[PDB]
């Protein structure tokens, strides 16, 4: 089977550089030539760079928007293509994938060019209601606020509780952080016997919480 | 470049039904062109490439139609696992270029939502804060409105909201939305109320609490 697995993204300040790389298996790799994606929710899935086979002498081509400052560049000993980014742009910011004939993809990078800090999330509880009556259900979740950049992720009790669960989109405040929610409904008549936990994840600053949430 | 332009940029269709979506170039692109379904948070899947060869692995209902400026890619009875965003791209020049997507959602009944709103929490109103959220679970179609009120007055401009998508466990949606206040202003009020208007209601729906009230 085919695999691919990019590296090497993160934060990085506007003007900085970044080196993506993407291992290969599965396949002959030095007669693949392959490509770098970026994707974005402002522009969609857009080309960056691709680096032929032998059979072009691994020529190389880029994006417009990226000429003068991307290198694809390609290790056949290693199984390795790499993406050198040099004077990042804001506009830059996106998740990084690399391809196989465009046939196969990586799982992605996601890359943020920004000049604001890590910061990791305050982790609030949103506690079910007092008014309820039993024999019914009730929501209760936790607010992941204040934190970038992204990803964060959320399970509930450490991964047995599935059902009922939403976690929603971050949403960017105006401060330039980030704030999500994740709940779950349940019966209102467990409130009193069963304990809920949300377990947030915010790699990018090493900070991880768990957060027991309770009525009142 | 060569301008990649997908229609419709998003649908509904019912578990089973023949779904026929189309990709066109501005100028002739001789077959190379191929075609992806992407779902959230993953890559891209290539479906299709060179107008209509199958990606070993992908299933036969999916095959790929066209040439010159003129693609499409039809699903001849739609599975559930098939919602997702479905994007082309051509491949005969650089740059390469992508179309702008179609989103395929699946179609089911109506639901409407259920309520919850939630206060601020003590722990953040110590540092200067409040976040009142409204919870809108489960409902179908995707058309909902939130209005916050704080005594009575209108909000406009302080909160926020997201969405979630279909996937394999749910077929509908869910809705957060945030209103954000200062402390100062939070303590200054006594009922917050979020009041939802959605189809599957037949009058909108009011959730409310008093500040400081069990
Ligand atoms: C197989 C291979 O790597 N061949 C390269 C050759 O690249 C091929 O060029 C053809 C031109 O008709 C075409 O672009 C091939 O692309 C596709 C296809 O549409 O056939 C893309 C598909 O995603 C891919 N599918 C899978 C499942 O992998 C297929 C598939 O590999 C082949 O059909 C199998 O034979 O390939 C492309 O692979 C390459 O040609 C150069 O680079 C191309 C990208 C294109 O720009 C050509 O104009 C260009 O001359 C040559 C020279 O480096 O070397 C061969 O080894």
């Amino acid at each position: 089977e085919v695999k691919l697995e990019e590296s090497g993204g993160g934060l990085v300040q506007p003007g900085g550089s970044m080196k993506l790389s993407c291992a290969a298996s599965g396949f002959t790799f030095s007669d693949a030539w392959m490509d770098w994606v970026r994707q974005s929710p402002e522009k969609g899935l857009e080309w960056v760079a691709e680096i032929g086979n032998k059979g072009n002498n691994h020529a190389t081509y880029y994006a417009e928007s990226v000429k003068g400052r991307f290198t694809v560049s390609r290790d056949d000993s290693k199984s390795r293509v790499y993406l050198q980014m040099n004077s990042l742009r804001v506009e830059d910011t996106g998740t990084y994938y690399c391809a196989v004939r465009f046939a196969f993809w990586g799982q992605g990078t996601l890359v943020t060019v920004s000049a604001a800090s890590t910061k990791g999330p305050s982790v609030f509880p949103l506690a079910p209601s007092s008014k309820s009556t039993s024999g019914g259900t009730a929501a209760l979740g936790c607010l992941v606020k204040d934190y970038f950049p992204e990803p964060v992720t959320v399970s509930w009790n450490s991964g047995a509780l599935t059902s009922g669960v939403h976690t929603f989109p971050a949403v960017l405040q105006s401060s330039g952080l980030y704030s999500l929610s994740s709940v779950v409904t349940v019966p209102s008549s467990s409130l009193g016997t069963q304990t809920y936990i949300c377990n947030v994840n915010h790699k990018p600053s090493n900070t991880k919480v768990d957060k027991r949430v309770e009525p009142k | 470049d060569i301008k990649m332009t997908q229609s419709p940029s998003s649908m509904y269709a019912s578990l089973g039904e023949r779904v026929t979506i189309t990709c066109k170039a501005s100028q002739d692109i001789n077959s190379y062109l191929s075609w992806f379904q992407q779902k959230p948070g993953k890559p891209p899947k290539t479906l299709i490439y060179r107008a209509n060869r199958l990606v070993p692995g992908v299933p036969s209902r999916f095959s790929g139609s066209g040439s010159g400026q003129d693609y499409s890619l039809t699903i001849s009875s739609l599975e559930y696992e098939d919602m997702g965003i479905y994007w082309c791209l051509q491949y005969d020049e650089f740059p390469r270029t992508w179309g702008g997507g179609t989103k395929l959602e699946i179609k089911r009944t109506v639901a409407a939502p259920s309520v919850f709103i939630f206060p601020p929490s003590d722990e953040q109103l110590k540092s200067g804060t409040a976040s009142v959220v409204c919870l809108l679970n489960n409902f179908y179609p995707r058309e909902a409105k939130v209005q916050w009120k704080v005594d009575n007055a209108l909000q406009s401009g302080n909160s926020q909201e997201s969405v979630t998508e279909q996937d394999s466990k749910d077929s509908t949606y869910s809705l957060s939305s945030t209103l954000t206040l200062s402390k100062a202003d939070y303590e200054k009020h006594k009922v917050y109320a979020c009041e939802v208007t959605h189809q599957g209601l037949s009058s909108p729906v009011t959730k409310s609490f008093n500040r400081g009230e069990c």
